[PDB]
Formats: structure tokens, C-alpha cells, sequence
């Protein structure tokens, strides 16, 4: 009964359209003092340039299990959660 | 329409939860009814989950959890120009002398970049 | 590890299931909730920082085999504290607390070769007097012990393997 | 088999199937772009996660890379195949020459020799250097530490010791560069090749450009080569270019390893990490290691934990003072803080022992007078107190010496001074035979005869 509920779950998540972010793409989770936390970016690498909205970058300093920690190469204050 | 609600109050530090698609940017100004006066909050940090963390620009006493919060979308804005001369103001640009309203022509945001 | 934070939720759910005389159902519900927790798409959603209520109602969406009145609530309580990854451990403690409540024990037996029913009788009948519980044996006979048997219940162990005697003798060096 | 699951600075976490988890100190391997990166296992976390330090640059590592499990520690070439060559922490050749003709490789993590194995020795080893073998002489098979702040002279002193000891000694030698200057590695290598002495010397370099994992384990690569030559039954000289960098590279990784900070923010394990390194550097009944270590002293604070722990490890300790060096007295040895286990009447004999304690007593009394002199001036002293000062100042100058390696700075030619000439000179000064000479007569002269010839021309 386990494999049929395991595939029913695969059907249901598809019905409700819940799906991953694309690799190389992510969202800002939190913003403080120019430090940025990002969820996603499953293909980001240590010390990469992450392009932000506008025309600016953050530098990936930590690849945590659930997030990337990054610092903004410029003014940070216009950034927002969910960009 | 107010869109946030207060979720913690620990001294001067007030935490407010907003809808996920509406979270104020840093250094913005919020306002709330502290009973019979409007109290301004300045945003310091965007935390996870729509919670933002703010410093009260006035007395924190008498705030409840669950009060409604209006997100003014600009920073703190103050009156400027000739109308300010000879007047005393607080940090919010409200007159602290008794001498009536300031005949402002503009209000500028206090947080801006250098030349 | 989620073992400590699963404990409060596991107990609540069991006592409630007792007062509502519905323990078998819940165990099925927790098993379902623990499988949706493992789905690879949901495991990204559970890791990202959604707001608790936007996450919970999205979690409730992917389960329709849940008792909504009592089972959606459980999910909503865990979501409000971010705990949903503890569901596979909440399940295991629910099963554990149930077996203590039913005064019943699983016991594992390991030997160089398969036992007779008469030996399995004497083992079970002894262990029920050791434990003062009912017992249910399972036998997991092994390639490396060359004679004798091991008995494990809970974490108490009795060893009569010759493997254990050869080392326990060499220890007298 | 493994997957990378976090990358935090120098530290990489790897997940393995729970039946296959690597042992502590295993080497792992991962492809990082167009090169191969080794990782060393530090800790086993739960759930098959294992926490590791990168032996190289960790930038460009993704999460989700496949990691290969090597079944063994980091192992380095040892024996005569290593002689005359420059090697990496991983024991790779770093000179442009071919592969190392190894016959054997040894794991860099080893246990210290047992208490039964150790050997005592009292054979005094002579040096060219007046202050060192007068005040803090040392034996064949002993440990010496040169303590000092930034720029005080630790390296120039060790370069005279290499010149004096390691060329009248006949056996093999190991020089380990640990977190020091790459220029000074290149400079040293060329003077060895120009002198054709290179073929007796093994060089391990992990200089200060290298990422922390290299700086931490290069010390152990250096010892593992010296332990091969010792166990072969030889007498070996080990030079360590800065031991402090071993501890500091531990500090840099320790927070990322998840360990609560201690004291002045050091790792909590500081004394064990130092102790397990230091105990391997011992002479044994099979063979001997003579060791010289430079010890950087951060912010000149001799009471900082890292200097303080190092002092119990060593047999002779020479302390270099910025306050003396700014006089331009070189070597800037402080004789009131430098000390040795060998300054004992039984081993040195009485004439040496009495001369050293006389010098120590006069120079101590001069420190006691300087706070009087600083306010009142010297005229207020007693006529015996003035004689202590007049002698102590001569003694401080006569402790100075021209080094052969220093000629590129001083210009004046280097001097080698016998132990017989040093004790005779200081004993003569303290007896007052020379109280008619000026202070400048004693500055930078090799022997007491050279002082009287300098005095004739003032
Ligand atoms: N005996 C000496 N004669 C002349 N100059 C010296 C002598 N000893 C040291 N000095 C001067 O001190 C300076 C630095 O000495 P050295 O390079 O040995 O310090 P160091 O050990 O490298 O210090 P650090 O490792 O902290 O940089 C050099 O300019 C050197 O000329
Ligand atoms: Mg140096």
C-alpha cells in the first residue's frame, strides 16, 4: 500500500502545482545589514557572483544545507524578501 | 488600509508580520495607533516569513500584540526649506514649539546617498 | 535530531487517540503524513521559509486521507512551530508509546542457524516473564556467529554466541 | 559515493551511505573544475554526515558534487628519495623536477614514542653565538625555541644556527616551512643549491599564501620525514620555520568545526593539538632528532596562551626583545628571560655556571637601578651602583655579535666565537680588567681581543 500512496502523492503535488525552483535560480529569504540569505540556487558555488535585481551582485560566502549566505556589492536597502 | 499586525513587543523593539508579497523594505516607516496617538516605527531588518523587525520612534508602552500597522511606503520624510527657519522640530519633523503647523512645500526622505 | 522535539507532539496525539478510541486510524494518518514529508518537491517547500499558514494549508492540500477535524489540527500546530520534519519521528514514538500502552514488546533473535518452534516457544515464554509484557519474536539469523544465539529486547541484551565467548575469553589476556 | 552537503570556508560536509562512512583522518577526493582536491576527515557527525577540511582552495565547490572515498590517511614519501627536494603538504613534488623515486609512504598521523624508548643525552652542542651558548646552551638531541615578536630576528638567528650546526654536523636534515614567506623559501633553496649542500636537506613548504588546511598539516608532513630518518638510526636536524602558524591555522578552522571558543578566542583543544605535535619531536634510543623552532609571539605578549603553552615543551628557550633590537644590539636576546635545562654545574662545569650567574646578577641589578636613573639621573647613585651600571652597559654591548648571514645588512664581516673565548671575556669584564675601555669598544666585536683593538681607535 506504500508505493501506491507514494505515487498518489506524486499525483497530488502535480494536481496542486507545487514544484521546485529552477537550478541557478533562487529567492531572497532575509535581509539585514547587507547580508543576504537565499533559498534555492542548488547549483551555486562558493565565491560565485549572484546577480540581483537591478544591475548588481552578491558574493556567495556560505553554502548552508538550506540556503546561501551572501554579501551585497553595493547598496542593499532596496532589496526585499521574495525577489 | 493597514496590512501588518504586531507580533512581538520587547521594549523598543517591535516585530510586525506582513503578507508575504507586501513586506516593507529596510529603513521604511510604519505607523500604528498607540491608543490616542499615531506611533512611527522604523524598519531595521527583514526576517524570514514576512516578519519585519523595527525600532519604535517613541514610547513603546501600551502596544498590544495584534494591533494593525499601516505601511507608509517611503522612509521617514521631513519638511525642508525656508519654512523650517526659526522653528523647532523633533526627528520626525513635527513642531516641538507651539507655533502651529510648518508651511512646508516639500518633504524629503532622510536616508539618501552621498554625492 | 528531531527525537526530543517529536516527544511532546507524539504524546498529545496518543492520549487524544485514546480518549477518542481511534488509535489504529491515527497511526495510518501519521504514516501518510510522514510519506508526504519525504516527497522531493515537498522537501524543498518544507525547507524554504514560507509563512506557517501558507505552508500548512499547502501541506493540507496534498493530503486528503487525513481526518481534517483532528489531523489538520495536528499539522497546523507543528507548522506554527516549523516542526513538520519531525513527523517521521513523531510516528515512531506514537508506535512506541502504543506498544507500552498495549504492554507488548518486539524482540530480535540472532543465531548461526534457524531455530525450532520449541526453542522459539521457550524464548518467548521466558521473555514474557522477564519483561512482564507480551512478546512478539522475530528471527534474523546470521552469517558470522558460528554457534549459539543472541537475544535483544529494548536495549537489554543476552549473549550466548560462541563469537562472544571467544572474545570474552581473549579479554582475560 | 559521497555527496557534498555544505561548504563553509575551508570546511566541507559530505554525506555517505551509513554502511560506508569514512574513518576519522581518512583522505577523500573530489573533482573541482579542472583539478583534483583532497579533503581530510575531522569529525563523524550523525546520519552518515562527515565533516572535513579542504587541502586546497574550496572556491568553485558546489553542493551535490560526488566525492570519492580513499581507504587510507594522507600518506607522504619518506627516505632518501626525499633528500634534496621541495615537497607539498601532500608530499607532491613542488620543484619542477620529475616524480619522487619513493619506495615507501608513511601516514602523517602517528603516535609518539613510548616512555621506554626515550633516551637522555648531555653532549653540549657548540654554537658560534656568544649569548646563546653562554646563557642558554643546548645539547645534541635537544629542543631549542626562538621566541620573538614581529621583526625581531627569529629567522636570522635560525639561519646562523643552520650555518654553524648543520654544516659541521654530517647527517641529514629537514627544514619545514610552516606559514612563512615564500620569498624566504626561494632564497634559502638557492643558497643550498649554490653551496651544493642541498643534497643533504629535505624541504617541506606550506607558506602563508596557502589555505589553512595546508598550513596545519605541513608540520606533520615535516615530522614524518624526520621520523623516517631517525628510525633508520641516523642523527637528524629538524628546523621548523614558524610553529605558531600551526596553532593559528587551528584557530581559523575551529569555529567552522563547531567548537566553542576558549580564552582569547583560541580553540579549546589548543594544548592537545600542540602537545601531540610536539611529543613526536624526540630523540630516542634508536636515533636522535635535534630541533630548532621559531615561535612567533603575537602582539609581543609573552603571556598569550600560544607562547605560554610552547614554553613547557622545549629544553632551551631564547627570548628576543623588540626593546633591545631597537637599540640595534643584535642578536636581540634577552639574557634575563632566556634559559636552558643545560645551564647546570654538573653538565657545564663550574666556571661556565659561575660566569652565567654573574652576568645574570649584574644585569638584574641594572634593571633595579633604571627606575632610579630614569627620574633622578645617574649622579644620585652610589659609587658602587655606578660601577654596576658601568659594567652592565659593557656586558650588554659585548653580548652583540656580527653574523655571517647578516653581512648583507651590517656589511662588517661575520665572527665565530669559541665557548672558551666567551666565558673568558665576560669573566674578565666582571673582574673589571677592562673598566678602562669605552662602551663602543665592546659593540659588535667577535672576541675580547677584538674589543681592545677597537678601543685603540675608539
Ligand atoms: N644579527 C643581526 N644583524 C643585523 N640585523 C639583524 C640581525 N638580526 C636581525 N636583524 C634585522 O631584523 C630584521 C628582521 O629579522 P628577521 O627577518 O630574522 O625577523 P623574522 O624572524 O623574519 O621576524 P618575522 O618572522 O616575525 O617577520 C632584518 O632586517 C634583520 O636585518
Ligand atoms: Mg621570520
Amino acid at each position: 500500500n506504500s508505493t501506491e500512496i507514494s505515487e498518489l502523492i506524486k499525483q497530488r503535488i502535480a494536481q496542486f502545482n507545487v514544484v521546485s525552483e529552477a537550478h541557478n535560480e533562487g529567492t531572497i529569504v532575509s535581509v539585514s545589514d547587507g547580508v543576504i540569505r537565499i533559498h534555492g540556487l542548488a547549483d551555486a558555488m562558493q565565491g560565485e557572483m549572484i546577480s540581483l535585481p537591478g544591475n548588481r551582485y552578491a558574493i556567495a560566502l556560505n553554502l548552508e544545507r538550506d540556503s546561501v549566505g551572501a554579501v551585497v556589492m553595493g547598496p542593499y536597502a532596496d532589496l526585499a524578501e521574495g525577489m | 488600509m493597514a496590512t501588518g499586525k504586531i507580533v512581538q513587543v520587547i521594549g523598543a523593539v517591535v516585530d510586525v508580520e506582513f503578507p508575504q508579497d507586501a513586506v516593507p523594505r529596510v529603513y521604511d516607516a510604519l505607523e500604528v495607533q498607540n491608543g490616542n496617538e499615531r506611533l512611527v516605527l522604523e524598519v531595521q531588518q527583514q526576517l524570514g516569513g514576512g516578519i519585519v523587525r523595527t525600532i519604535a520612534m517613541g514610547s513603546s508602552d501600551g502596544l498590544r500584540r495584534g494591533l494593525d500597522v499601516k505601511d507608509l511606503e517611503h522612509p521617514i520624510e521631513v519638511p525642508v526649506g525656508k519654512a523650517t527657519l526659526g522653528r523647532i522640530m523633533n526627528v520626525l519633523g513635527e513642531p516641538v514649539d507651539m507655533k502651529g503647523e510648518i508651511g512646508e512645500e516639500e518633504r524629503w526622505a532622510i536616508h539618501r546617498a552621498a554625492p | 535530531e528531531f527525537i526530543t522535539v517529536a516527544r511532546p507532539y507524539a504524546k498529545a496525539a496518543f492520549d487524544f487517540a485514546v480518549e477518542h478510541q481511534s488509535v489504529e486510524r491515527w497511526q495510518d494518518m501519521l504514516a501518510f503524513a510522514a510519506e508526504v514529508t519525504k516527497n522531493e518537491q515537498m522537501a524543498e517547500l518544507l525547507s524554504g521559509a514560507l509563512a506557517p499558514e501558507t505552508l500548512a494549508e499547502s501541506f493540507i492540500a496534498v493530503a486528503g486521507e487525513q481526518l481534517d477535524e483532528n489531523g489538520q489540527n495536528l499539522i497546523r500546530v507543528m507548522a506554527e512551530n516549523g516542526r513538520l520534519n519531525a513527523l517521521p519521528d513523531v510516528l515512531e514514538q506514537f508506535i512506541h508509546l502504543r506498544a507500552v500502552s498495549e504492554a507488548t514488546a518486539e524482540v530480535d533473535v540472532i543465531s548461526a542457524a534457524a531455530l525450532s518452534e520449541q526453542q522459539l516457544a521457550k524464548i518467548s515464554a521466558a521473555m514474557e516473564k522477564r519483561l512482564s509484557r507480551k512478546v512478539k519474536l522475530n528471527a534474523k539469523i546470521d552469517k558470522s556467529v558460528m554457534a549459539g544465539v543472541i537475544i535483544r529486547a529494548g536495549d537489554m541484551v543476552i549473549d550466548g554466541s560462541v563469537r562472544g565467548r571467544l572474545e570474552r575469553l581473549a579479554d582475560v589476556l | 559515493t559521497g555527496k557534498i552537503v555544505q561548504v563553509i570556508g575551508a570546511v566541507v560536509d559530505v554525506e555517505f551511505p551509513q554502511d560506508a562512512v569514512p574513518r576519522v583522518y581518512d583522505a577523500l577526493e573530489v573533482q573541482n573544475g579542472n583539478e583534483r582536491l583532497v579533503l581530510e576527515v575531522q569529525q563523524q557527525l550523525g546520519g552518515g554526515i562527515v565533516r572535513t577540511i579542504a587541502m586546497g582552495s574550496s572556491d568553485g565547490l558546489r553542493r551535490g558534487l560526488d566525492v570519492k572515498d580513499l581507504e587510507h590517511p594522507i600518506e607522504v614519501p619518506v627516505g632518501k628519495a626525499t633528500l634534496g627536494r621541495i615537497m607539498n603538504v601532500l608530499g607532491e613534488p613542488v620543484d619542477m623536477k620529475g616524480e619522487i623515486g619513493e619506495e615507501e609512504r608513511w601516514a602523517i598521523h602517528r603516535a609518539a614514542p613510548s616512555y621506554e624508548e626515550l633516551s637522555n643525552s648531555q653532549e653540549l652542542l657548540e654554537t658560534g653565538i656568544k649569548v646563546i651558548d653562554l646563557m642558554a646552551p643546548f645539547a645534541k638531541g635537544g629542543k631549542v625555541g626562538l621566541f620573538g615578536g614581529a621583526g625581531v630576528g627569529k629567522t636570522v638567528n635560525m639561519m646562523e644556527l643552520i650555518r654553524n650546526i648543520a654544516i659541521e654536523h654530517s647527517g641529514y636534515s629537514v627544514f619545514a616551512g610552516v606559514g612563512e614567506r615564500t620569498r624566504e623559501g626561494n632564497d634559502f633553496y638557492h643558497e643550498m643549491t649554490d653551496s651544493n649542500v642541498i643534497d643533504k636537506v629535505s624541504l617541506v613548504y606550506g607558506q602563508m599564501n596557502e589555505p589553512p588546511g595546508n598550513r596545519l598539516r605541513v608540520a606533520l608532513t615535516g615530522l614524518t620525514m624526520a621520523e623516517k630518518f631517525r628510525d633508520e638510526g641516523r642523527d637528524v636536524l629538524l628546523f621548523v620555520d614558524n610553529i605558531y602558524r600551526y596553532t593559528l591555522a587551528g584557530t581559523e578552522v575551529s569555529a567552522l568545526l563547531g567548537r566553542m571558543p576558549s580564552a582569547v578566542g583560541y580553540q579549546p583543544t589548543l594544548a592537545e593539538e600542540m602537545g601531540v605535535l610536539q611529543e613526536r619531536i624526540t630523540s630516542t634510543k634508536t636515533g636522535s632528532i635535534t630541533s630548532v623552532q621559531a615561535v612567533y609571539v603575537p602582539a609581543d605578549d609573552l603571556t598569550d596562551p600560544s607562547p605560554a603553552t610552547t614554553f613547557a615543551h622545549l629544553d632551551a628557550t631564547v627570548v628576543l626583545s623588540r626593546q633591545i633590537a631597537s637599540l640595534g644590539i643584535y642578536p636581540a636576546v634577552d639574557p634575563l628571560d632566556s634559559t636552558s635545562r643545560q645551564l647546570d654545574p654538573l653538565v657545564v662545569g663550574q666556571e661556565h655556571y659561575d660566569t652565567a650567574r654573574g652576568v645574570q646578577s649584574i644585569l638584574q641589578r641594572y634593571q633595579e637601578l633604571k627606575d632610579i636613573i630614569a627620574i633622578l639621573g645617574m649622579d644620585e647613585l652610589s659609587e658602587e651602583d655606578k660601577l654596576v651600571v658601568a659594567r652592565a652597559r659593557k656586558i650588554q654591548r659585548f653580548l652583540s655579535q656580527p653574523f655571517f648571514v647578516a653581512e648583507v645588512f651590517t656589511g662588517s664581516p661575520g665572527k665565530y666565537v669559541s665557548l672558551k673565548d666567551t666565558i673568558r671575556g665576560f669573566k674578565g669584564i666582571m673582574e673589571g680588567e677592562y673598566d678602562h675601555l669605552p662602551e663602543q669598544a665592546f659593540y659588535m666585536v667577535g672576541s675580547i681581543e677584538e674589543a681592545v683593538e677597537k678601543a685603540k681607535k675608539l
